[PDB]
C-alpha cells in the first residue's frame, strides 16, 4: 500500500523507427512462462521448432508456416512444472521440470523416449555432449545421464550460499572437459567421462556484512574459445581465464551480466543494468555503449544480419547496430512480454514470449 | 463441619523407607542427602535438627509424626528420636 | 629536552586532571624521547578523542584536541515498515543516545543491523543512510534516510521429493502463503525470514505424526529474482516409510510413583508413531511427577528403530530428582492492597512441599478476585541449598471505583443532587462499601452497604444494607438487612440471610394490577377516583448460591458463572410471596490465545404470593435497558398499565395530567427470561498496549416477561400479557473499556422485534458492572 | 520550547521560577538548558536543580534517574551526600502512595521493597560521609524503617498464626530474630513463636522461649 | 610537534610513522636502487601500506596472538645471516642508522605478527585440487610444481583478502607493492489519584 | 515555607528507640546476621521540618579556563587589570566601599542585601574581597565575615557557603561584562 515507493527510472525508448521489420506467425502454445522466471525457449532443428508451456503441453512446429506437426501432453494429476529449456539432439529432445524429472522425447513420433528423477529441481538447460546429458540442478549438484536410457553416470557435489539467485547455469563442452558456473562465484572444470574436477576458480569479488544482498552467483553459460573461457558473475569480475587451469588472463570490474555473446574478435553483453555495452577481447577495452535502456529488465542479445536483438518486458523488441549503437528499429511485438532468451539460428530467429507463445519475426 | 477448610501442610514428609536407613554415626551431609534439608532447626545454643510432618484434611485428624536428631558440637550424629507423635490430640 | 607543564584544548567529558592519570608522560616530573608518539597512542586509546594534535611551540605541551561530538537530537525520515519505537529501542540497545557520544563505528554497525533487518523482512532494494549534521559547540544531529524500495513477493513453494502426500496439502498448513485466494484482504504474500523456520518445523511435525520416523530435511534453497520481486522456496525431503509401535519401556530412577506413570504409559498395540503423541506423554509425565513435589525432573524418549520389521521400540528415561520445599513466599507490586488480602487466597501454605498444581491454583484464584490488571508467578531456586524455592507472585495494582459528588439540573427546573462512593476494595482492607445518596425535589433516595468477605479466615462473608426511599401520589420504603456466606468446595458459595422493609404509599393511581393485588390482601376501594393510602410491612429470609469459575473478574475470557438468589417471606408480615432469580453468564474460547470469545449470558426470574395472597407489584420484575436487551428502554418491556376511567381522583391542572384506556407505560410482570450470544473480537484500531482494557462485541438478544394473572373477563379485549409465546429481539454492536473512571459500555442496536408501547432507542451508554 | 537565548539570563530566570515555587514551569527552563548546553561550565548546578524541582513536583521517577545518572557519571564531588541523601527521601516518599494517609491506615504491611531500597540508600549515606548534616535525620530515618520492616514480618507470622501454619510461623519468627533483634515488632512475635511451638508439641523448644520472653518482660 | 595522518577503528597513525618510512627510507641508503617516483604519488602508497599494516595489526588482536621474544632474537639472527652482516655488528649498524633498539625490537615484532596472521588467514582458505600437478608435470612431478602452484594461489589469495578487508575497514584520513627498507626485512481542567475537572452539571470524578 | 521543606510529615521522629534484649542465662541466641545495622552518629543535625532541602550552590562559569574553588567560609578562583575589573563591577552593583588597598589589592565592601523569596530571611553580609597570583594565572578570593539575618547573627556552615557562593557568582556575571 504506502511501501510502493520503488526507485524505478525506465524511459520509454527513444522514437527511433529506420527499417520495417515484421513477423511470420503466431502460434499460440497456452499459457506458458508467464510470471514465474525461468529458461523455457523454443529450439530450431532442420525447419522443425519446439515449444512448451509450464502446464506441460509441448508442441512441434514446421518453419516457414507455423503448423502443428504432434503435439503432447507431459502431466494425470498436476502441472509438471517444465523448467529446463527445450533442447533438442540426434533422434530426441530433452526437457526439465521443477519436480526433479528429466524428459527425453522421440522427436517425430511424439513419444517418451524415457524420464528419469534427479535430485533436485532442473533449472538449467540440458546440454548434451559425449553420450551425456549433463544437468546443473538447484542444488549445486550436476548430473550426467546417460544417452541410451537415463542412468546418472556421476553427481558431481557444488556448494550453495542461502540466497543465490535462480536459473542455474548450464555447462559447455571443450576437448573432452565440462566447463560450468556455480553459485558462490567460482567457475569450475569437470573431467566428462568419470566425474572428477581440473581446476575450481573463484572470480567474484564480493564484500560483507550488507553483502547478505549481494550474490556474486554466476549463472550465465560459460563460453569458449580456443583457450581462454568466459565468465560473468551477478556482481561484477568479468574474466578471460585460461582453459589448462584457472589461471586470470584478463579480468575486469564491470561484470554484473545474466546473459552474453561473443563474436567477432569482440564480446556483446547486458549489464544486470539493462546497460548493453561492447569489450574487445584482446584485454578488456571498452569500444562502445549503449545507456539507453535502464532497468527495462532486458533479455539475452541475439546477433542477426549484424545487428543485436534484444528484448524488454514491455513487449518491444529492439534492433541495435553493432556499429557503436544506434536504434534500427523497435517493434511492438506483443504486449505480453518478453523474458526468455530468444533462439537465432540458420538465418532466423524465434522469441516466445511470457503469455503470448513463440513469435516468429521477419527482417 | 460444612465450612470449606483447605487441606494444610506444615513440613518435609519422610517416608519409613528413607528413616530405616538413618544410624546413629553419620554427619551432617550423610543425614542432609539421605532426608532433606531440614525445614525447623534450633537457634539456640546446640544443634537440633527437627524434621515435623504434619497434615491436617480440614475437620479429620492432625496427623503428625516428629523425629528430632541431637548434633555434637562436631558436625556428627548423637541422638535420634522418632515420635509418632498423636500424643492425645 | 624537559616541558615544563601540560595544556588542554577540550574539557567537555574529560576534565583537566583526567587525562593526565592516563598518558604516560607524567609532566611536572620526568619526561623526554619520540615517546610523545606513545603518548599519543595512549590517549586515543581511551577513545574520548576524534583528534590530537601535539606541539611543542614552546617549552609546555600545546595539546591540541578535538572530542567526538555529543549527538544533540536524533530524527529520521522514510520509515513506513518500521516504527519510531522499534528504531528508538535498537538505539538505546546499540549504545547511542541523546546526550552520548558519537563514534563512528556504531555507525556502520547500525547501517548493517538496518538493512539486514530489511533483507530479512524482504525489500531487498533497501538503502538506509546515515547523515550526521555538525553544530556548535562540538554536538551533532543524527539524521536517518530509508529508501525502502519494494516488498519482494513469494511465488512459489515447492516441496519436491514427496511420494506420499499432496504438495498443496502440505503446504495449506504453512504459514507463507504461495497464493493468496481472491475473497481473502487480510492476508498477503509477504515473506519473513521465522516463518521460513516455523513451517519447516510445520512439515516435519506433519509427517512424524503421522508414522513416518526416519524422516529429515534434506536441503532448503531461498531462489531470488535478478528483479529482487519473485522469492522462490525450495525444500527436499527425504519421505521414509511409515512405522509401527513395537512398545513403550519406562525405566529410570523413578518415584513411588511408577504405577500411575505405566498407567499413562499404556499404548494401544497397532497404532501408529506421533511425535506429538510422545510429546505430550512427556509433558503429563513431568506434570504428574510434579504434581507430587518434584519440581525439576529429566525425563529423554530415544525411539529404537527397527526397519527389518518397521518397528519403533519407545525407551523413556525418568529421573526424578530431589523434592523440593518452599522456604518462603513473597509478594511485589500491592502498593495499596495488605499482605493478608493476599496471602489468605493463597492455596501453597508456607514450609511445604512443593505443589506444582498449588502454586497455579493459587495463582488463578488471585486473578479471579477482579482488582488485579495482571498476577505472574516465578518459582525461583535459592542460591543455597539445593532442595529450596522462592515462589514470587508479582501484581500490578487495578483501580477499583470512584467518588462522585455532583449538583445537576437547576435553573428553575429543581436541584439534581447525588453523590456516593463506590468500592470493591476500601483502601486496601478487603472490605466492599457501598454508600448512594441522591437529594432532588422530586425524590430522595439514599443506600449504604458493607462487606466483610473474610469475616473470619476460613471463607465466611458478613454483609449488611440499609436502604431508603420516600418521594411522591407518594411513595416511600426503606428497610434493611443482613446476610452471610460461606463456601461449601474450591468454587460453590452459599449464602443465606435475613431482613426487613416497611412501605407506605398514598394516592395511587388506578390501574388493574394494583387494584387485584389489592384485593387479594383484602381492601377493595373505589377505582374510578383514588384518594386512599395503604401501609405494609415485610420480614422476609432470603437464599443464594453461586458458582464462579472464571479466567479473570473484569470480563473474563473462560468458564462459567451461575448465580442463584431466592427471598421468601416469613409468617408475621403483611405480605406472603417467595422470588428466585438466576443468572448464568458462560465463555467459550476459541482462538488459542483467548482473543476470540463466544458469550452466552441467560437470565430467569419467578416470583409469586404465598396463601393466596397476589405478590405485591413494588417488587416486579422488569427487562429493557442495558444489563439485558438493549436498545428497548428502562424498564418497560412487557406488560403495560391499563387505566380504569379517571374521576376526580387527584389534583388534576388544565394543560397538564393528561392521562378503560391503554396507555403505553409498563409496570413489569412475575416472570421474566432473557438471553444473549456475543461474539468478541479485538479493536482494529489499536495495539496491545491497550488491547487489555478494550472489548468489542457483536451481540444478538433475545428476552421476554410476562404476568401470571390473567383474566378472561378483564383481558377480554386486551392484548394477552399472560401469554409468553410473544418475544422482543433486538441486535447490535458493543464496545466497553475500563476507563479511568471505571467501566463504561457503549451501544448502539436497532431495534430488531419490539411491540406497542416500546419507545425503543438506538444509542446507549451505561456505567457499572 | 523557550526561545533560544545565551545560557546566563535563562538560568536566571530558571533560578527565579524555582525561587517563586512555580515548578513546573521552572523544570521546563531547567531542562532546555540542560539539553541545549550538555557540559556547559555549570551543568552540575542545573543536574542538582533539577533533581530539587523534580522531587518538589512528585515527579518521582525521573527524579531517580536523574540521580542515579548524577552518581554514575560524577563519582566524586564535594557533595555528593546531597544527592544520596535526596536519593533515599525520594525511595521513602515513594512507599508512601496512596489516600490512606487521611485515615491514618496503618501502612506497614503493604510492600516494603522501597522502605528496604530508602534503608539501603541511607546506610550508604551514613556509612558513607558520617561528617555530614544529613546524618541525624538518616538515622532517624534508618530508626523509622527498621521498625516498619519488623512490622510487616510480625504482620505475616501473625497471618500464619490465625490460619494455622505453624512451621512457617517458627521460621518467619525465627527470620526476625535473626535480623531484626533490637526492634519492639520482635517482642511482640516472640509469643507467637512460644504458641507455635506449644501447639506443635515441642515442649522443650518452648520453654526456652518462655524463658527467654520472662527474663525481658520488664 | 607530531599529528595524526589517518584514524582507523581503534587505533591511529601519526605523522612519526610516515616521516620515518619517507624520510628515512627514500634512497637514502635504503636500498637505493637509483630508482624512486616522486614524493607525492608514493606519499599516498606509503599511507596505504602504513593504514593496512594497522588494521592488520587489530584483525590480529582480535584472535590476540601473542610472540614471544626469543622469536624475535631468531629473526634477528636470520636478518643477520641474510644480511651477511653479523648480529652485534648489525645492532651496531642499526642504532647509527636511526633505528635503535626498541623501535627495532618493537618493528620486528609487528612485522612478525602481521605476517603470521596474514599467512594463517590466508592458508585457512586455500583448496588446491590433487588434479592439475600431474597437467602441469606434463606440460614440464614429484612436489616439483606443487610448491609453485601452492605460491601462485597465495599470491593471488593474499591480494584479493587485502583489497576485502581494505574496503570494508573504517578509516578517516587526517592528511595534515612498498620497497621498504629491502635489508634488514624479515619474513475541562485534569489532575494527577485520578481527578477530573468538567463543568447545574458540576460533579467531582475522582478516582482512587 | 512550603518550599526549603521536607515533603513528608514529621511523623518518623516518633520511632521508638531500639533497645538490644538480653540473653537468658546460659544459653545464646541466633547471632546478628542483621546487616541492617544502625551505626552510632552524634546529634547536632537539623531533623524533620528544621532541616533545609536546597541545591548545594556552585559558583557558576565565566571567562574560560577559569577554575572555581570551594572552602567552608571563603571562595576562590582561578582566571586566565583583573582588580581593576572586579573593583568596577562591585561599583556597577553600587556596593560602598569602606576600605580599599589597590596596592594589596584587597578591599572591604559595605552591608550587601541577599533576598531569595521568603521572609524574614532578607540576608545581609560581610564580605572581605581580595585577589593574588597564583602559578602563572591570577586567583580571586571572596571571603564572608560576617552573616546576619534579620538583623541577627547566625553561623550555620551552609547558609556561609551559599551566600559566599552567591557574591562570587556576582562578579563572575559582572566580569563576563565587559
Amino acid at each position: 500500500n504506502s511501501e510502493e515507493d520503488v526507485v524505478k527510472m525506465s524511459p520509454l525508448p527513444t522514437v527511433e523507427n529506420q527499417f520495417t521489420p515484421t513477423t511470420a506467425w503466431s502460434t499460440s502454445v497456452g499459457s506458458g512462462i508467464g510470471n514465474f522466471y525461468s529458461n523455457l525457449h523454443p529450439a530450431l532443428a532442420d525447419n522443425v521448432v519446439y515449444a512448451a508451456d509450464r502446464a506441460g503441453l509441448v508442441k512441434a512446429l514446421n518453419a516457414d508456416d507455423g503448423k502443428e506437426i504432434w503435439s503432447v501432453s507431459l502431466a494425470s494429476k498436476e502441472p509438471a512444472l517444465l523448467s529446463g529449456g527445450v533442447t533438442v539432439s540426434g533422434g530426441h529432445v530433452y526437457i526439465g521440470s521443477e519436480k526433479a524429472q528429466v524428459y527425453a522425447l522421440n522427436t517425430s513420433d511424439g513419444t517418451v523416449a524415457w524420464q528419469t528423477k534427479v535430485a533436485g529441481e532442473a533449472l538449467s538447460r540440458p546440454v548434451v555432449s559425449d553420450g551425456l546429458v549433463l544437468i546443473h540442478t538447484s542444488n549445486g549438484q550436476l548430473q550426467a545421464l546417460n544417452e541410451a536410457d537415463g542412468a546418472v553416470k556421476w553427481t558431481v557435489n557444488l556448494d550453495m550460499p542461502s540466497l543465490s539467485l535462480r536459473g542455474e547455469s548450464a555447462p559447455t563442452t571443450a576437448f573432452g572437459a565440462a566447463v560450468v558456473g556455480g553459485d558462490n562465484g567460482r567457475v569450475s572444470a569437470v573431467l566428462m567421462e568419470q566425474g572428477q574436477m581440473i581446476w575450481q576458480q573463484r572470480i567474484s569479488q564480493a564484500t560483507g556484512s550488507t553483502e547478505i544482498d549481494r550474490l556474486s552467483d554466476v549463472d550465465t553459460t560459460p563460453v569458449v574459445v580456443n583457450g581462454v573461457v568466459f565468465a560473468l558473475a551477478y556482481n561484477g569480475n568479468l574474466t578471460a581465464l585460461d582453459l589448462r587451469s584457472g589461471q586470470i588472463m584478463w579480468k575486469r570490474e564491470l561484470g554484473s551480466v545474466n546473459d552474453f555473446i561473443v563474436d567477432g574478435n569482440r564480446i556483446y553483453l547486458v549489464d544486470q543494468n539493462d546497460r548493453v555495452m561492447a569489450l574487445t577481447i584482446d584485454g578488456g577495452v571498452t569500444l562502445w555503449t549503449q545507456s539507453d535502456l535502464l532497468h527495462r529488465l532486458l533479455t539475452s542479445p541475439v546477433l542477426y544480419n549484424g545487428n543485436l536483438v534484444v528484448g524488454d518486458s514491455e513487449g518491444y523488441l529492439h534492433w541495435i547496430n553493432v556499429e557503436d549503437g544506434r536504434f534500427v528499429a523497435q517493434q511492438k511485438v506483443d504486449s505480453s512480454g518478453f523474458q526468455t532468451e530468444p533462439v537465432a539460428a540458420d538465418g532466423k530467429l524465434l522469441i516466445q514470449a511470457k503469455d503470448g507463445t513463440v513469435y516468429s519475426i521477419t527482417r | 463441619r460444612v465450612v470449606y477448610r483447605p487441606d494444610i501442610n506444615q513440613g518435609n514428609y519422610l517416608t519409613a523407607n528413607d528413616v530405616s536407613k538413618i544410624r546413629v554415626g553419620m554427619t551432617q551431609q550423610q543425614v542432609a542427602y539421605a532426608l532433606g534439608t531440614p525445614l525447623m532447626s534450633d537457634p539456640f545454643g546446640t544443634n537440633t535438627w527437627f524434621y515435623v510432618f504434619r497434615q491436617q484434611p480440614g475437620h479429620e485428624g492432625v496427623t503428625q509424626q516428629t523425629l528430632t536428631l541431637t548434633f555434637n558440637s562436631s558436625g556428627v550424629l548423637t541422638n535420634i528420636d522418632n515420635k509418632p507423635a498423636l500424643s492425645g490430640n | 629536552f624537559v616541558v615544563k607543564d601540560i595544556h588542554f584544548e577540550g574539557l567537555q567529558r574529560v576534565a583537566v586532571g583526567a587525562a593526565l592519570l592516563s598518558m604516560p608522560v607524567r609532566t611536572g616530573d620526568t619526561v623526554n624521547d619520540e615517546d610523545i608518539s606513545n603518548t599519543i597512542r595512549a590517549l586515543f586509546a581511551t577513545g574520548n578523542f576524534e583528534d590530537v594534535r601535539v606541539l611543542r611551540d614552546g617549552d609546555t605541551l600545546l595539546v591540541q584536541v578535538k572530542e567526538r561530538p555529543t549527538i544533540a537530537s536524533i530524527t529520521f525520515s522514510g520509515n513506513k515498515s518500521v516504527k519510531d519505537d522499534m528504531l528508538k529501542q535498537n538505539l538505546e540497545a546499540s549504545g547511542v543516545r541523546v546526550g552520548e557520544s558519537l563514534d563512528r563505528t556504531t555507525i556502520a554497525d547500525i547501517e548493517k543491523g538496518l538493512e539486514d533487518f530489511y533483507y530479512s523482512v524482504g525489500k531487498y532494494s533497501a538503502s538506509v543512510k546515515a547523515v550526521v549534521t555538525p553544530l556548535p559547540r562540538n554536538r551533532v544531529d543524527l539524521k536517518l534516510v530509508f529508501q525502502e524500495g519494494v516488498s519482494a513477493e513469494i511465488q512459489q513453494i515447492n516441496i519436491v521429493g514427496n511420494h506420499a502426500f499432496t504438495t498443496d496439502e502440505l503446504i495449506s498448513h504453512f504459514q507463507l502463503r504461495d497464493e493468496v485466494p481472491w475473497w481473502n484482504v487480510v492476508g498477503d504474500r509477504k515473506y519473513q525470514k521465522q516463518k521460513l523456520a516455523g513451517d519447516l518445523e510445520t512439515l516435519r511435525s506433519y509427517y512424524l505424526d503421522r508414522g513416518y520416523a526416519r524422516f529429515n530435511i534434506d536441503s532448503t534453497q531461498v531462489s531470488l529474482t535478478p528483479d529482487k520481486k519473485g522469492i522462490y522456496v525450495t525444500v527436499n525431503i527425504t519421505e521414509g516409510d511409515q512405522y509401527k509401535l513395537s512398545g513403550v519401556e519406562v525405566s529410570g530412577n523413578l518415584a513411588g510413583h511408577s504405577a500411575e506413570i505405566e498407567q499413562l504409559t499404556k499404548i494401544e498395540p497397532g497404532e501408529l508413531y506421533n511425535g506429538t503423541k510422545v510429546t505430550k506423554m512427556e509433558d503429563d509425565i513431568k506434570k504428574l511427577l510434579g504434581r507430587y513435589g518434584y519440581a525439576y525432573p529429566r525425563v529423554q524418549s530415544m525411539p529404537e528403530i527397527n526397519d527389518a520389521d518397521k518397528t519403533v521400540k519407545l525407551r523413556v528415561n525418568v529421573d526424578a530428582g530431589n523434592r523440593f520445599y518452599v522456604r518462603k513466599i513473597r509478594f511485589e507490586g500491592n502498593d495499596t492492597s495488605k499482605d493478608a488480602v493476599l496471602r489468605r487466597e493463597m492455596r501453597q501454605m508456607e514450609g511445604a512441599w512443593l505443589g506444582s498444581d498449588l502454586v497455579d491454583q493459587g495463582k488463578e484464584r488471585l486473578n479471579r478476585l477482579g482488582f488485579f490488571e495482571t498476577v505472574d508467578t516465578d518459582t525461583q531456586r535459592v542460591p543455597g541449598s539445593p532442595d529450596q524455592v522462592d515462589v514470587v507472585y508479582k501484581v500490578k495494582e487495578r483501580n477499583t471505583g470512584c467518588f462522585n459528588f455532583g449538583i445537576g439540573y437547576g435553573t428553575e427546573s429543581g436541584v439534581s443532587f447525588q453523590a456516593g462512593v463506590q468500592q470493591d476494595n476500601w483502601l486496601g482492607t478487603g472490605y466492599a462499601v457501598g454508600i448512594n445518596g441522591t437529594k432532588n425535589d422530586y425524590q430522595t433516595y439514599a443506600e449504604l452497604s458493607v462487606t466483610n468477605p473474610y469475616f473470619t479466615v476460613d471463607g465466611v462473608s458478613l454483609g449488611g444494607r440499609l436502604f431508603y426511599n420516600d418521594f411522591q401520589y407518594t411513595n416511600k420504603s426503606y428497610g434493611t438487612d443482613v446476610t452471610l456466606g460461606f463456601p461449601i468446595n474450591e468454587y460453590n458459595s452459599l449464602r443465606a440471610g435475613l431482613g426487613y422493609v416497611h412501605n407506605s404509599l398514598s394516592n395511587m393511581q388506578p390501574q388493574v394490577a394494583m387494584w387485584r393485588y389489592l384485593y387479594s390482601m383484602g381492601e377493595h376501594p373505589s377505582t374510578s377516583d383514588q384518594d386512599n393510602s395503604f401501609k405494609t410491612d415485610d420480614f422476609t429470609f432470603n437464599y443464594g448460591w453461586t458458582y464462579n469459575k472464571l479466567d479473570r473478574g473484569y470480563f473474563p475470557t473462560d468458564g462459567s458463572r451461575v448465580n442463584l438468589t431466592g427471598k421468601v417471606t416469613i409468617p408475621g408480615s403483611d405480605n406472603e410471596y417467595y422470588k428466585v432469580t438466576l443468572d448464568t453468564a458462560t465463555y467459550v474460547p476459541i482462538d488459542d490465545d483467548h482473543k476470540w470469545v463466544v458469550l452466552g449470558r441467560t437470565r430467569w426470574g419467578y416470583g409469586d404470593g404465598l396463601g393466596g395472597k397476589e405478590m405485591p407489584f413494588y417488587e416486579n420484575f422488569y427487562a429493557g435497558g442495558s444489563s439485558t436487551v438493549r436498545g428497548f428502554q428502562s424498564n418497560t418491556i412487557g406488560p403495560k398499565a391499563v387505566y380504569f376511567p379517571h374521576q376526580a381522583s387527584n389534583y388534576d391542572p388544565d394543560y397538564d395530567y393528561e392521562c378503560l384506556c391503554k396507555s403505553d407505560d409498563a409496570v413489569g410482570g412475575n416472570a421474566m427470561a432473557v438471553a444473549s450470544l456475543e461474539f468478541i473480537t479485538p479493536t482494529p484500531f489499536i495495539s496491545d498496549k491497550y488491547a487489555n482494557s478494550v472489548r468489542t462485541s457483536f451481540f444478538w438478544d433475545m428476552g421476554t416477561v410476562w404476568d401470571t394473572n390473567w383474566d378472561s373477563s378483564q383481558y377480554s379485549g386486551y392484548p394477552d400479557y399472560s401469554d409468553p409465546s410473544n418475544i422482543r429481539m433486538s441486535a447490535g454492536i458493543a464496545l466497553q473499556w475500563m476507563s479511568p473512571l471505571g467501566p463504561l459500555v457503549f451501544s448502539y442496536a436497532q431495534p430488531f422485534k419490539k411491540y406497542d408501547g416500546d419507545k425503543a432507542e438506538q444509542f446507549q451508554f451505561n456505567i457499572g458492572k | 520550547e523557550v526561545p533560544d537565548n545565551p545560557p546566563n539570563e535563562i538560568y536566571a530566570t530558571a533560578q527565579q521560577k524555582l525561587q517563586d515555587g512555580n515548578w513546573r514551569q521552572a523544570i521546563t527552563q531547567l531542562e532546555a538548558l540542560d539539553n541545549r548546553y550538555p557540559f556547559g561550565p555549570y551543568s552540575q548546578q542545573v543536574q542538582l536543580d533539577l533533581i530539587y524541582a523534580y522531587y518538589k513536583n512528585a515527579d518521582l521517577p525521573l527524579a531517580q534517574a536523574a540521580i542515579d545518572r548524577f552518581i554514575r557519571l560524577n563519582p566524586t564531588h564535594p557533595n555528593i551526600d546531597y544527592v544520596m541523601y535526596m536519593r533515599g527521601l525520594t525511595n521513602m516518599a515513594l512507599d508512601d502512595s496512596a489516600l490512606q494517609g487521611f485515615f491514618g491506615v496503618d501502612r506497614s504491611d503493604r510492600d516494603p521493597q522501597h522502605a528496604r531500597a530508602a534503608f539501603s540508600d541511607f546506610s550508604k549515606l551514613v556509612r558513607g560521609y558520617p561528617n555530614s548534616q544529613y546524618t541525624t535525620d538518616a538515622t532517624k530515618r534508618l530508626v523509622f524503617l527498621k521498625d516498619r520492616l519488623a512490622k510487616y514480618e510480625y504482620s505475616v507470622a501473625e497471618y500464619y498464626t490465625e490460619r494455622g501454619a505453624w512451621v512457617a510461623v517458627v521460621n518467619r519468627v525465627e527470620g526476625m530474630l535473626r535480623d531484626y533483634p533490637d526492634t519492639q515488632a520482635t517482642r511482640d512475635a516472640l509469643p507467637l513463636m512460644e504458641n507455635a511451638y506449644r501447639q506443635m508439641q515441642m515442649n522443650a523448644q518452648a520453654e526456652k522461649v518462655a524463658k527467654i520472653i520472662a527474663a525481658n518482660s520488664s | 610537534v607530531d599529528c595524526v595522518a589517518a584514524v582507523v577503528n581503534n587505533g591511529v597513525v601519526l605523522e612519526s610513522d610516515v616521516d620515518g618510512l619517507m624520510q628515512s627510507v627514500k634512497l637514502n641508503a635504503a636500498q637505493a636502487r637509483q630508482q624512486l617516483p616522486d614524493d607525492a604519488t608514493l606519499r599516498h602508497q606509503i599511507m596505504e601500506r602504513l593504514i593496512m599494516d594497522q588494521i592488520i595489526l587489530q584483525m590480529g588482536q582480535k584472535m590476540g596472538v601473542k610472540i614471544s621474544d626469543e622469536q624475535l632474537d631468531q629473526a634477528i639472527a636470520n636478518i643477520a645471516k641474510q644480511n651477511n652482516m653479523t648480529l652485534d655488528q648489525m645492532r651496531s649498524r642499526l642504532a647509527y642508522d636511526g633505528l635503535n633498539y626498541n623501535t627495532y625490537r618493537n618493528q620486528i615484532r609487528k612485522e612478525m605478527i602481521i605476517s603470521e596472521v596474514r599467512n594463517n588467514e590466508v592458508r585457512r582458505r586455500i583448496t588446491i585440487l590433487p588434479q592439475e600437478v600431474e597437467s602441469l608435470a606434463q606440460q614440464v612431478q614429484k612436489d616439483r610444481a606443487y610448491r609453485m602452484l601452492m605460491n601462485r594461489k597465495f599470491s593471488e589469495e593474499a591480494a584479493s583478502w587485502m583489497q576485502e578487508q581494505r574496503a570494508s575497514a573504517y578509516v578517516k584520513i587526517l592528511s595534515n607493492x612498498x620497497x621498504x627498507x629491502x635489508x634488514x626485512x624479515x619474513x475541562x481542567x485534569x489532575x494527577x489519584x485520578x481527578x477530573x475537572x468538567x463543568x447545574w452539571i458540576a460533579g467531582v470524578g475522582y478516582c482512587f | 515555607r512550603y518550599k526549603r521543606q521536607v515533603s513528608g510529615d514529621e511523623a518518623y521522629l516518633e520511632a521508638a528507640p531500639l533497645a538490644e534484649l538480653h540473653a537468658p542465662a546460659g544459653m545464646i541466641l541466633p547471632v546478628t546476621s542483621g546487616d541492617y545495622a544502625i551505626p552510632v552518629t552524634n546529634g547536632s543535625g537539623a531533623v524533620g521540618k528544621a532541616l533545609d532541602i536546597r541545591p548545594p550552590a556552585q559558583p557558576l562559569a565565566l571567562v574560560s579556563g577559569a577554575r572555581t574553588q570551594f572552602t567552608g567560609d571563603t571562595a576562590s578562583l582561578l582566571v586566565e587589570t583583573l582588580w581593576p575589573q572586579v573593583v568596577s563591577v562591585l561599583q556597577a552593583k553600587n556596593y560602598t566601599i569602606t576600605q580599599r588597598d589597590d596596592a594589596g589589592q584587597t578591599l572591604t565592601t559595605d552591608w550587601v542585601q541577599w533576598n531569595r523569596l521568603d521572609e524574614d530571611e532578607q540576608y545581609r553580609g560581610r564580605y572581605q574581597i581580595s585577589v593574588k597570583p597564583q602559578g602563572y594565572q591570577q586567583a580571586v578570593t571572596v571571603k564572608l565575615l560576617n552573616l546576619e539575618q534579620a538583623g541577627k547573627p547566625v553561623a550555620d556552615a551552609a547558609s556561609m557557603q551559599r551566600y559566599s557562593t552567591e557574591m562570587m557568582n556576582v562578579i563572575s556575571a559582572g566580569l563576563d561584562k565587559s
